[PDB]
């Protein structure tokens, strides 16, 4: 939530921010509050077997939101609706592409240099959007 | 060696990683 | 930055190693130079380890000779000869070394007339009246040119004008058959 | 022009400092160098400021050794090792310097027989009779060749006839098994 | 022949520039170094050219600083800082030069504590009781080690026994981070 | 062996020649440094023969300049300098020498300010108290920077101390526009 | 490490020696410099052996000249001449060195004109008082300038103040149209 391009720090303002990598086992936790237990409360001597049958369905709603519902939009596609992107303000995903990046090797030829390579990572790509329409006004930004 | 510079997809199967909702 | 792997001369590792001690006597080309060597190593991998003190019995100015055998294997004519000099002497006399090349039917010369001594002028990199240091190769012919001799060659040590005194250090050298092979962490 | 990026000798960078002061007694061969080290470093990356007293109470003549520590990782039979010395002696003894290896079964040797170690002769820039410089490195065998003990490289430095003084630089040395990445404005 | 356009230190251009005169005291490392500029330029190109005299009030023997701020914009690591020095002493005091590397929160350091200043050798081209010349390079991390100071490097030069005397010459010195464009008459 | 073919330095070949003898002033930089040329050649391909007499009239510290004229042609910005000297000097003076450049409307210049001298330190091969030698080149603007003015290179020879007698030697120097083609036994 | 098989100069080989003795009696550039040769040479491959008197029966400054001729069979214009001295003198003297061309139609040349005589100045490793050593070279044009003579190079040494003594070493000379082939372990 930084306020002005002021508010960044040298790294962040000059090269973007930070993303995650990949997706691993380490790298893709279960969100860190994820639940390890669940609690239920119980008169001194009885439990109430119909509340405890409740206690699940509740939990099961807090788990779904928090494992993967935790974005209003989400909730909703949940019941089987849907939202505008206006609706959250979420900017509008017009195309994404990846590819690998290759390249190639370069022999060393001198004397000392004999037998060693250096890599050049060389790959060309193209990115393509297809014909857009505009409702207002904006910017179209496209980003790596 | 056109596989073997690239770490595989791991799209065959399932979906793993839970994460709160879309994460790029 | 980058390290130089390339080097005028390689010293021996762990072998063809002999300290000398005692007296030298240099002497003048008319006469026979001293080869300060009984135990003359000869992989032409040599390291000579000097303690010994400069003794000006005969002549005041001369020269003293550092030793080793030529392997006379190789089919090549000719192969480089390196060497890597350091030595510190207490009396200033402006030492000057090179390499040299002579042969004898004998394996063990104790000595070399002049006269059958060829030169090999190198890089001399200090030549303080106290202190000479050179790290530098030449091309020689390694073949016996007189058939039945041995061919040696070796590093000389030269003087205008010699002062008596203790003289330490080193005098390494080697013919160049095998470049030492070396971690290039790049590679 | 262009930058020269290789070079024979690169000095540790922000570590494996020590200063060294007091005095230094330097030793004859054939009794025992000083090692001037209880704090030997050993990335086999090794930066010693000097600022003591050269003092002549054993022998006169003599010297005495800077030593690190060898990392015997590597499975490459041996590696380079270099050096970069800048000594300004205030008695003219016109000191001399050179790579030397010697092994031993402590961590933090305090000195070693002569006769324990084994020399390595370096292109010496400067060897004038008050200070000596030097910028090179030469091949050693890195892994123990009596099983047990820990392998020792260093710079020693020598002298035929040596001066109460005091003495004043630095003894960097290096093994190379890693070489410093560097901005080159080309790439 | 051909010419040769690689070289281990490019003297900056027309710039960068200041003269020191006056009296220069230099200081043991136990105490602070004298950095000998107040109008030290930073480019890290650095020329700086010694019409003074050594003043021995402080220490006989010792080291004075000339030093150049680093430009840490580069997102390298570290990069290459040559040096060139020439320096002619009327008083036999057998100079020695090297690479420095201090921070420092000031912008303009008058003097920097020997304990704080770190050592980089250098290939020293002569060293003779008077004079002192040396044209080499050493790699050095350029970021700030400490969040807030500024990063200094360059030259000091030290001796074991200074003598009260006139010095003159040129101590210049630069971070490469450009290579001056050059004619070379084939291309 | 194989030939080395690349040089830092290429003296001029049949042209560019003068010899200058009888008496040489040297100055402070804070007077006027003596441009021991009237014939100045300028091919920026200069050998200048000495056999002259240093003569301690002025100042007993300070220096003397051997100029020749830059070639303004070239459309590129900078173009490599080189030069190489060889002095020995009667009186103990400890000489020291560098690459200067400086403008001048004139087109012979007798003499220079101090201060319109521009600086370029080089590697100095030898600097004893009667000889100094060296063979190196810069990288140096060869553009008039000021409109009007003639650009001039040459070499510097300065002391700390000065001592009156005999000089001789040479001072050639070049500015690099043509590399001299030349025999190479394998192509 | 890696064998450096490039080098400045490359010694003849069994061919083309000569030794040199008696006095020498150097002179100055307004008179006939002495070529200490009458068995001069001319492979240009030469290599002579001093071990002679300096003696200053004429000048007290001055110089003398080791030559060879030049084979001028090469339609090339110039080949590089290379050469390698060694010398140790009795008497402080500070030697210097340097190439020289310069023409007769005389086959051996005892002596010549100062003002016949062409410069080449260069590298010069080591000059003490007592000794100067080099090993370098330079291009030069090898074809008769004057229709029907013959073409000599050598090296000439010369002193501000020379002290009659005795002078010992070996002054090599050689013009490259050959490379002398090599023993290369990796090919």
């Amino acid at each position: 939530t930084e306020a002005n391009p002021s508010n960044l720090n040298e790294d962040d303002a000059r090269y973007g921010f930070r993303c995650c990598h990949l997706k691993n086992i380490w790298s893709a936790p279960l969100p860190p509050e994820t639940k390890l237990a669940e609690e239920m409360g119980i008169e001194s001597n009885s439990i109430d077997i119909m509340g405890l049958q409740a206690a699940y369905a509740q939990l099961h709603t807090e788990q779904e939101r928090t494992y993967f519902m935790q974005r209003y939009r989400d909730v909703i596609s949940s019941f089987g609706g849907s939202t505008s992107y206006d609706a959250d303000n979420r900017p509008l995903l017009v195309m994404h592409t990846d590819f690998w990046a290759s390249g190639y090797d370069v022999d060393g030829t001198d004397q000392s240099s004999l037998g060693q390579f250096s890599g050049r990572v060389q790959q060309t790509f193209k990115h393509s959007v297809p014909r857009f329409f505009v409702p207002e006004h904006g910017v179209m930004m496209t980003l790596a | 060696m056109k596989k073997a510079r690239r770490s595989p997809s791991r799209r065959k199967g399932a979906r793993l990683w839970y994460v709160g909702g879309s994460q790029f | 930055m980058y390290q130089n792997f390339v080097t005028k001369h390689d010293t021996a590792i762990q072998t063809s190693r002999f300290s000398v001690t005692g007296n030298v006597i240099p002497a003048a080309p008319t006469g026979n130079i001293p080869v300060i060597n009984g135990g003359s190593i000869t992989a032409e991998r040599a390291v000579v380890n000097l303690y010994a003190n400069m003794n000006v019995s005969t002549s005041s100015d001369g020269s003293f000779i550092v030793a080793m055998k030529v392997d006379t294997s190789p089919t090549d004519p000719n192969c480089v000869i390196s060497a890597g000099v350091n030595l510190s002497f207490a009396g200033t006399s402006y030492p000057i070394v090179g390499i040299v090349r002579f042969e004898s039917a004998s394996e063990q010369p104790t000595s070399i007339a002049g006269s059958e001594v060829e030169h090999y002028p190198i890089e001399m990199s200090v030549g303080s009246g106290g202190v000479c240091s050179a790290r530098d190769c030449a091309t020689v012919d390694i073949h016996p040119r007189t058939s039945g001799n041995n061919v040696f060659v070796g590093v000389i040590c030269s003087s205008a004008k010699w002062t008596s005194g203790r003289v330490i250090g080193t005098i390494a050298t080697t013919q160049v058959i095998h470049e030492y092979q070396v971690l290039q962490p790049l590679k």
